């Protein structure tokens, strides 16, 4: 599950360039437009009917900055990621009941996220490390539910 | 897709389960929920208490809509019509949970069919559990 | 099913790879085996690093099959026959990685496609590999 | 995974029961014919033609027997798990080249197999503990792949 001294370097050093509030409302909301039975857990946020109604949305937009925000904080501790998000699996399974099934999806989107914004600097080598970043993280949300 | 010895597999398979099929429905539940604890996340409404009387009338419900899909295997897409639409607009499991259900219901056959559940009448049923799961998850985009 | 918009939004992407298509393809591929490892259990006979004249002359391959059933989106079963025979008969590689080489094509164009690779369009590529993906595992049991 | 102590002694207690031999064989037999993809890594086994000719064939029953085998004596190991497995997750990976999805597929084939062989007394809460086992053992032997 874990990635090489100059995996984690490279990680670094391409989420210093990433802005966070952005990528997350742009991440959540391709997550809702692609595989649009995740939005089951949003019904509260308004309007959903179209890609522009889901991208927009600005309760979508406030989320995405809210999940990708503790996403980023965990980037800081890869050695300890079920540590790191145990307390959010604890939440997602015990008071929000989402599958963490959508934690591998959002992973999937995100990755697709960060080739669309950074292009050919998102080779082949920096999107092994993140699928490593975004696996980990989908287990750690997942290993406290019961 | 089902062969005609798939369907003749099933249909004699679930002719054998018979009026047991109602509690099977249940049992798979149970043995889901247990297995595969991430299922529950789709039942927080629920009663999830030992022998719940809720949980035993979703099996019901369950195993009514399998025994409607035997019974119309040639034609489960427009059998499953009203249910595929209520799972794609309303209920969204999502896809992987399907694999799960499917599995502890072949469980659930095999402990109570020690006859039946022969090498190509498991191979047909596993077909036939993945192509409902299939239509049930037509819709959803 | 793929809806109209999703046709029209594959077949805008797709033409718009235009010449690149063998290119992506050995990109994809090689996204594959760096991203997940468990993926190069099906090439024991290929050099699998980059610069790679055998997943250069696959990803040719993969890019033609995929020009084709763009070119026949409303019958892709019939268009890919003999590619799906010969995927359930003798390669037989395990259906979740079609899921796999699907992703890697995504970030791939995704990559190369800032302008084209909207919400919407991300959405019909997702479906149509899916699509894809089931035609060629379609014919293995 | 991680087993309870009440789980532990349910897996301990059912395998006690268990022919190795029969159920191996039965096992990998179903598995090439639910699953007949996978009868790619099966082709010196000779006769795989019908479901009677791999349930009765020789080799598979033998290999049947050797691979329960190996997964009996990991039943001494279900808090490391991934250290039993090592040696033989690097010789699927490097030497035979097995996806380990297979690993998966005989999990879930081999509980049905002693649900079929033990019917009522596979209980759902036996069944879970077993899904626990062939879970962690798949996940062991997939742990060294590269
Ligand atoms: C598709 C559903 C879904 C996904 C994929 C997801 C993925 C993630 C990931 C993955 C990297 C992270 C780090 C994360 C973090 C968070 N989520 Ni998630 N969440 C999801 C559904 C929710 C919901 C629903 C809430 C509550 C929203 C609300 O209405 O308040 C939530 C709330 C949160 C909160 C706020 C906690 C609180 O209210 O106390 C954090 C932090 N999360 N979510
Ligand atoms: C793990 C989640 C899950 C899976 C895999 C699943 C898979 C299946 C399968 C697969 C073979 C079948 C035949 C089936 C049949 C049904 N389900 Ni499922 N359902 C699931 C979770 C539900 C939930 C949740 C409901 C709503 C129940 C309620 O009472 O609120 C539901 C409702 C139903 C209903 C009731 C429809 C109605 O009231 O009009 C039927 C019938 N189903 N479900
Ligand atoms: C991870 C494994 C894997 C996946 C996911 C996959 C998915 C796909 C997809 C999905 C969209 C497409 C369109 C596709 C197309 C092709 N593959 Ni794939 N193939 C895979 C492993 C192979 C292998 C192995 C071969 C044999 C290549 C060789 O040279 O031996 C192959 C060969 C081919 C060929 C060559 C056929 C011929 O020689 O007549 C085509 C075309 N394919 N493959
Ligand atoms: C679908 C394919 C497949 C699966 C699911 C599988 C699952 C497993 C599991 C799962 C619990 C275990 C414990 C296991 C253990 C073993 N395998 Ni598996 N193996 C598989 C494909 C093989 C093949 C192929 C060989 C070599 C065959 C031979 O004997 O030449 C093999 C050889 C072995 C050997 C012999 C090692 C030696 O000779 O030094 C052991 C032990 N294994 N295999």
């Amino acid at each position: 599950v874990h990635l090489t001294p100059e995996e984690k370097s490279a990680v670094t050093a391409l989420w210093g360039k990433v802005n966070v509030d952005e990528v997350g409302g742009e991440a959540l909301g391709r997550l809702l437009v692609v595989y649009p039975w995740t939005q089951r857990f949003f019904e509260s946020f308004g309007d959903l009917s179209t890609p522009d109604a889901v991208m927009g949305n600005p309760k979508v937009k406030a989320h995405g900055k809210k999940v990708l925000g503790a996403f980023s904080d965990g980037l800081a501790h890869l050695d300890n990621l079920k540590g790191t998000f145990a307390t959010l699996s604890e939440l997602h399974c015990d008071k929000l009941h989402v599958d963490p099934e959508n934690f591998r999806l959002l992973g999937n989107v995100l990755v697709c996220v960060l080739a669309h914004h950074f292009g050919k600097e998102f080779t082949p080598p920096v999107q092994a490390a993140y699928q490593k970043v975004v696996a980990g993280v989908a287990n750690a949300l997942a290993h406290k539910y019961h | 897709v089902l062969s005609p010895a798939d369907k003749t597999n099933v249909k004699a398979a679930w002719g054998k389960v018979g009026a047991h099929a109602g509690e099977y429905g249940a049992e798979a539940l149970e043995r889901m929920f247990l297995s595969f604890p991430t299922t529950k996340t789709y039942f927080p409404h629920f009663d999830l208490s030992h022998g719940s009387a809720q949980v035993k009338g979703h099996g019901k419900k369950v195993a009514d809509a399998l025994t409607n899909a035997v019974a119309h295997v040639d034609d489960m897409p427009n059998a499953l019509s009203a249910l595929s639409d209520l799972h794609a607009h309303k209920l969204r499991v999502d896809p992987v949970n399907f694999k799960l259900l499917s599995h502890c219901l072949l469980v659930t056959l095999a402990a109570h069919l020690p006859a039946e559940f022969t090498p190509a009448v498991h191979a047909s049923l596993d077909k036939f559990l993945a192509s409902v799961s299939t239509v049930l998850t037509s819709k959803y985009r």
